[PDB]
């Protein structure tokens, strides 16, 4: 039961208690995912208007 | 002084947002519109709290904060608010029609055509900052856009500020104040491509707030306002430190050294005490014991679960009010001597404290009751596991038959981006269990 | 109309207080997988307590306090016992024990055999017996070692009563199971019935290499005992007829003589755990069914062997005891449209 | 401002459609003249998703009335709320469609739709952000049948990612126009299975039941019916036309109810259902009761058949929000073999303070039960009876249709029923 690193100021104090010691995707990447996602939804639309144009 | 930008996505990050700047400017006497009496040195200062307020030639005190929304309705509110004055309409962003709960909505299909925008709103502020800490990020998990453009942005912002500690506040989804099926999709999807670009994240559970204040403040249906007014106080207890004077977590970096050793493993358990209802006669104060031994019962955490059967990690005792360090030991040690604390055996077993003379303050005319004394608890426990569990169960049910996958694949999205997350989450909870369970 | 889910098959108990909820017409049975029930007769391995009570509108009740394993487990309890200061490494209803890990994997070896050492020494009888959750008796410690190291889990190595209390006619050894039910307010209720397990061979300290007249488990005794059922039906002996033995023997009753030796103890272990395991004020509730195992020697001292956390209940006590689990644990929290068959451990929570 | 565009073709479509408009311009307080006389802002709040603002502070509905005769559209005109209509927004031919689906959707129809599409698009154009289109039609008729359905497939192509909404009333023998009903109706669901997101599927048999066993009307009338059709296109559409977060939004409301896109037929209910004993209060235990009872279903088809896959449950009018949420968790928690244990939490309830006119409160019913199947195996087997004697067929091959197209219609349909039945079990 160990108090420790006691900092004291006008608005406060903190302090430690020590009670037992011890025993990325680049912007390219991202804009391929996104223009990615975005070439599928492109492919899903172009297949709905060709199967309405039949 | 090193300033903090805030980033609030989605409705649910916009209206804890708005609460959360309500209370900023209660705490450190700023008005509605910009003003700071207190503030000696107009027009500029490096002082604790301008880590969150810029300064004008004029005394207006600005937040370092953007509002991000791809529907109008909710930051419309902020528009013309009671703080409408606090905020520039740079800082202010909205689309026009929102991700309809749908991550892939949210991340794909709407993100890719806002995303350079809301970067360069927020580029606008980090110029204005002489040392950027990082960033604290507001959404939730179950929002189309909370979900879905939330792991976006911070994936960019791990690119456009790769020294940058990024903290979140997420909400979990809960079916009393939900009205999304899908919303297990979402949280699971976003934790998946947010995991590695988070330092620190608080989960803040709704239904642990809702019974809160259904048990603790007497309403028998809470809103969302009653809800983001006692989510702003756990907010504020944890923030309180960048903004006043202080020696424990006086930078975002430290909340990961002083709660995360694990990098993984970032999400600490907040509780919090004392919440007393504003209608009562009159209340007995609580002492720091009383109020200290609530920390580690469950019906106060901000996530029910059960840390008895967990391990620690680390703890944190943020109190705030008349509470001097002796009392504090003192209920530390009865509590040690009553209750189960099992830390990991390469973690030391000890409490890091910090106490602000400043006593809560509470909205006027709000829910809470003005307390003497209270305390925010932040333990890294294994225990908050049990929230992944809950939701990865919820995921496996709708997974299994793929019910609702086909919104998500038609808007871009790869059915196995599903999988590939799940397999995370399940990483995830095997690491917890290596490291609580023997 | 309330509703539960069964998701251990192969519990003789709750099959039947499953079979009588069903027989009251204001319970309903669901899928196993579906998470709108009241009550949850929970599997025993890994039960998902993390999955409970986060159901708006239900009150929610297990029948598996989480971490009673810690009291269920040999190497556990050991450890609770000598770490615990309610019960004290000087505890003296608790045989000696040591955890002892085998060499292939802390370790309480070098402290098992320097207590070992003292007794060769002092020519006290030195027989221990190993054990698992198997079961090797010995009186030399090289026995036991070795035993245990040819093996790959862990074991316990504690004290063998050399002096039990043996029966007469037939000079038989025995056990007595104590079922004990706590409910969700952490009452803890003795069942008024218990059972002595009693072996139908006559016991021998000179060769512990027949372990029939050793072990008084029933499955042992109906399968390498010879005189199977001779003495008691199913070598089961009830509390009736044991107390009217222990008046013509030994003068004195069963309530006297034992009972309040195990009712201490009960209240012992569980009241130990209690801050662990209690679901005061937890999101959902929390009862338990435990057989607790016991052992009299010759001077009527009561020892605690095991706890189970899983019991199984004698046959001709099933009817009894499992509406007894309806009445206080299951209906005082899902109450339905005497003389008590339990005893109340009074104690402070 | 997510604009709403509304549609309603042929004579069932305009008549229902009408009454539409007519209860919730009350419930906006808009007067038959587009005039706002309401007293609650409320009111106007989310008044732009239905209704369009003229000069003079006038709202005029954002509907356009598409028929093949003019008889049904003249009456509209001349009748209450006629004036209310954007003239132009009146499209309609002079040859009729005699009930026939073939006739509405590839020669008289044909000759029609791109004079309505111009209108649709004259309509869109003004939207700052539409959301997507809502249809009222019958399916067992010819214009609303058959151009119904060409309307929706050139909505689609000219707006693919907008949302596709339809009210649908199919056809039963006791309640009949012609044999042909379903005919109609079969090659309609062959076309709604694919190119809308919802429909809301209402069986003249369950409106005319309810008319007489529980309104206790002894010769229930089209009015009578259109009267029950009126109220619950004003329950189903309360969470887009008022304040909230339920389903405040039509592609929302899709993604929370819809698990699979070719299941999207729900069956609609609404509470309370009171003969002339009217004044009575309603409790919210009684709400909920009604709500969920089949008698109060206009599908025709009872829920304790199936399973739910998905719940909307809208309460209106001044009540305990509190004891709304208990009632609801005890019909689910009382009947949860009902609902499929795959889908967590697939019940979800919101609550509307303005009540609809002349009500304390009600509620209205939402559900995607796999017990809609019923409904698509009566018109099946109707459908068969007369198709295997290839009867009344020439009215339909004298416009130009083959046999194969019925043949596919069908074929669709049984297989739409077989999903249901695989997610019922
Ligand atoms: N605590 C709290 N939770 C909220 C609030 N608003 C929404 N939520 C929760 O957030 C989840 C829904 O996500 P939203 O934030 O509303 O959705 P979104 O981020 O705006 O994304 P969209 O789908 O585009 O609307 C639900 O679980 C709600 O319970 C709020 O103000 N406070
Ligand atoms: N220290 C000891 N001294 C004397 N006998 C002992 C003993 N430990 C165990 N026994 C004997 O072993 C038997 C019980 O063994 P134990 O209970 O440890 O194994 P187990 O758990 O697989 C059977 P159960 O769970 O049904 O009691 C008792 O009948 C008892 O006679
Ligand atoms: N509920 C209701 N159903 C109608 C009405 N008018 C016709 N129907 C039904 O619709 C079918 C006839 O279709 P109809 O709309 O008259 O043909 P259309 O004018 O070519 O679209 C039959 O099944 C009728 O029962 C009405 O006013 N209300
Ligand atoms: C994203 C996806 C293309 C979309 O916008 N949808 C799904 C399809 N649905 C029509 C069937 C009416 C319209 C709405
Ligand atoms: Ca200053
Ligand atoms: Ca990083
Ligand atoms: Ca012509
Ligand atoms: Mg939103
Ligand atoms: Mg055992
Ligand atoms: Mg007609």
């Amino acid at each position: 039961m160990e108090v420790i690193e006691l900092n004291k100021c006008t608005s406060g104090q903190s302090f430690e208690v020590i009670l037992k010691p011890p025993s990325d995707p680049s912007l390219e990447e991202i804009q391929k995912k996104l223009e990615a996602a975005e070439e599928r939804r492109k492919y899903q639309e172009a297949e709905l208007l060709k199967h309405l144009a039949e | 002084m090193r300033e903090c930008i805030s980033i609030h996505v989605g409705q649910a990050g916009v209206q804890i947002g708005n609460a959360c700047w309500e209370l900023y400017c209660l705490e450190h006497g700023i008005q509605p519109d910009g003003q700071m009496p207190s503030d000696k040195t107009i027009g500029g200062g490096d002082d604790s709290f301008n880590t969150f307020f810029s300064e004008t030639g004029a005394g207006k005190h600005v937040p370092r904060a953007v509002f991000v929304d791809l529907e109008p309705t909710v930051i419309d509110e902020v528009r013309t608010g009671t703080y409408r004055q606090l905020f520039h309409p740079e800082q202010l962003i909205t689309g026009k029609e929102d991700a309809a709960n749908n991550y892939a909505r949210g991340h794909y299909t709407i993100g890719k055509e806002i995303i350079d925008l809301v970067l360069d709103r927020i580029r606008k502020l980090a110029d204005q900052c002489t040392g950027l800490q990082g960033f604290l990020v507001f959404h939730s998990f179950g929002g189309g856009t909370g979900s879905g453009f939330t792991s976006l942005l911070m994936e960019r912002l791990s690119v456009d500020y790769g020294k940058k500690s990024k903290l979140e506040f997420s909400i979990y989804p809960a079916p009393q104040v939900s009205t999304a099926v899908v919303e297990p999709y979402n949280s699971i999807l976003t934790t998946h491509t947010t995991l590695e670009h988070s330092d620190c994240a608080f989960m803040v559970d709704n239904e642990a707030i809702y019974d809160i204040c259904r048990r603790n403040l007497d309403i028998e249906r809470p809103t969302y306002t009653n809800l983001n007014r006692l989510i702003s106080q756990i907010v504020s207890s944890i923030t309180a430190s960048l903004r006043f004077d202080g020696a424990l977590n006086v930078d975002l970096t430290e909340f990961q050294t002083n709660l995360v050793p694990y990098p993984r493993i970032h999400f600490p358990l907040a509780t919090y005490a004392p919440v007393i209802s504003a209608e009562k006669a009159y209340h007995e104060q609580l002492s720091v014991a009383e109020i200290t031994n609530a920390c580690f019962e469950p019906a106060n955490q901000m996530v029910k679960c059960d840390p008895r059967h967990g391990k620690y990690m680390a703890c944190c005792l943020l109190y705030r009010g008349d509470v001097v360090p002796k009392d504090v030991n003192a209920a530390i040690a009865t509590i040690k001597t009553k209750r189960s604390i099992q830390f990991v055996d390469w973690c030391p077993t000890g409490f890091k404290v910090g106490i602000n003379y400043q006593p809560p303050t509470v909205v006027p005319g709000g829910d809470l009751a003005k307390v003497q004394r209270a305390v925010c608890m932040l333990s890294n426990t294994t225990a908050i596991a049990e929230a992944w569990a809950r939701l990865d169960h919820k995921f496996d049910l709708m997974y299994a038959k793929r019910a609702f996958v086909h919104w998500y694949v038609g808007e871009g999205m790869e059915e196995g981006e599903f999988s590939e997350a799940r397999e995370d989450m399940a990483a995830l909870e095997k690491d917890y269990e290596e490291v609580g369970v023997d | 109309m309330y509703t539960f889910v069964v998701r251990d098959e192969n519990s003789s108990v709750y099959a039947e207080v499953s079979r009588l909820l069903l027989a009251t017409g204001q319970w309903k049975r669901l899928r196993k997988d579906n998470p709108r029930f009241n009550l949850m007769l929970g599997e025993r391995n890994r039960l998902p307590f993390g999955r409970l009570g986060h159901e708006p509108g239900l009150v929610q009740l297990v029948n598996y306090y989480r971490g009673a394993d810690k009291l269920c487990r040999k190497a556990s309890l050991v450890k609770l016992i000598k770490t615990s200061p309610e019960l004290s490494e000087s505890c003296t209803w608790f045989p000696e024990s040591y955890v002892i890990y085998p060499t292939n994997l802390t370790d309480e070896r070098e402290v098992f055999l320097a207590a070992y050492n003292r007794r060769r020494e002092g020519r006290e009888g030195n027989v221990w017996i190993a054990k698992s959750s198997g079961i090797l008796i010995s009186s030399e410690a090289s026995e036991l070692l070795d035993f245990i190291d040819e093996q790959g889990q862990v074991h316990v190595i504690q004290k063998y009563l050399e002096k039990p209390l043996l029966l007469e006619p037939g000079h038989r050894k025995f056990d007595i199971r104590s079922w004990v039910l706590v409910d969700h307010l952490y009452n803890i209720y003795l069942y008024r019935e218990g059972v002595l397990r009693t072996s139908s061979e006559p016991y021998n300290s000179a060769n512990f290499q027949d372990k029939t007249c050793h072990l008084t488990n029933h499955c042992i005794q109906k399968e390498y005992s010879k005189n199977y059922g001779r003495y008691e039906e199913g070598n089961e002996m009830f509390f009736e007829e044991f107390n009217q033995y222990l008046m013509d023997a030994l003068n004195t009753t069963l309530e006297n003589s034992i009972l309040l030796q195990i009712k201490h103890i009960i209240r012992s272990c569980l009241m130990c755990i209690e801050p662990a395991i209690s679901t005061k004020h937890l999101h959902y509730q929390s009862f338990q069914l435990f057989g607790f195992d016991f052992m009299v020697d010759e001077e009527l001292k009561v020892w605690l062997i095991e706890v189970n956390g899983a019991p199984a209940c004698a046959q001709k006590l099933y009817a009894e005891l499992c509406q007894g689990i309806v009445d206080v644990a299951i209906s005082s929290v899902f109450p339905l449209a005497p003389t008590s068959i339990f005893i109340k451990l009074h104690h402070h929570h | 401002m997510r604009e709403i565009v509304h549609i309603q073709a042929g004579q069932c479509g305009n008549q229902i459609g009408a009454k539409f408009w007519e209860v919730i311009s009350d419930e906006h307080g808009i007067d038959p003249t587009g005039s706002y006389h309401g007293d609650s802002d409320l009111q106007l709040e989310r008044i732009n998703v239905y209704y369009n603002e003229a000069t003079g502070n006038k709202y005029v509905p954002r509907a356009i009335l598409v028929d093949l005769e003019p008889g049904t559209m003249d009456s509209v005109r001349s009748g209450p709320f006629g004036q209310i209509f954007r003239p132009d927004n009146f499209v309609f031919g002079q040859s009729g469609a005699g009930n026939n689906w073939a006739k509405g959707h590839y020669t008289e129809g044909a000759e029609l739709v791109d004079s309505v599409l111009d209108v649709v698009r004259k309509e869109s154009e003004s939207c700052d952000c539409l959301q997507g289109f809502q249809l009222t039609h019958s399916l067992g008729g010819g214009t609303g049948s058959g151009m119904g359905t060409l309307l929706i497939s050139k909505i689609r192509e000219e707006y693919p990612d907008r949302i596709m909404n339809t009210f649908s009333v199919m056809p039963s023998p006791k309640v009949s126009d012609t044999v042909v009903e379903p005919y109609n109706a079969t090659l309609s669901v062959h076309q709604l299975v694919e190119n809308t997101d919802e429909t809301y599927c209402i069986d003249n048999e369950a409106l005319y039941d309810i008319c007489f066993r529980t309104l206790k009307l002894t010769t229930p009338t089209y009015g009578d019916l259109n009267h029950l059709v009126s109220a619950t296109m004003s329950g189903v559409t309360t969470c887009l036309r008022f304040p909230g977060q339920l389903n405040a939004d039509l592609r929302k409301l899709a993604v929370n109810m819809v698990p699979f896109p070719r299941l999207h037929f729900f069956m609609p209910g609404f509470a309370p259902l009171t003969s002339r004993q009217q004044y009575r209060a309603l409790t919210v235990p009684e709400l909920t009761q009604q709500m969920f009872d089949s008698k109060n279903m206009m599908a025709a088809c009872d829920p304790r058949h199936g399973r739910y896959l998905t719940v909307a449950a809208i309460f209106r009018g001044r009540m305990s929000m509190k004891e709304v949420d208990e009632q609801m968790l005890n019909v689910q928690n009382k009947n949860s073999s009902y609902f499929v244990e795959w889908i967590p939490n697939n019940v979800k309830t919101a609550v509307c303070d303005i009540p609809p006119r002349g009500l304390k409160m009600s509620a209205t019913f939402i559900g995607n039960s796999t017990a809609i199947q019923e409904l698509f195996k009566r018109i099946s087997e109707q459908f068969t009876a007369m198709f295997r004697r290839k009867a009344f067929l020439h009215w339909y091959t004298g416009e130009g249709m083959d046999e194969m197209e019925f043949t596919e219609a069908e074929s669709n349909m049984n297989d739409l029923v077989s999903e249901y039945q695989q997610y019922q079990d």
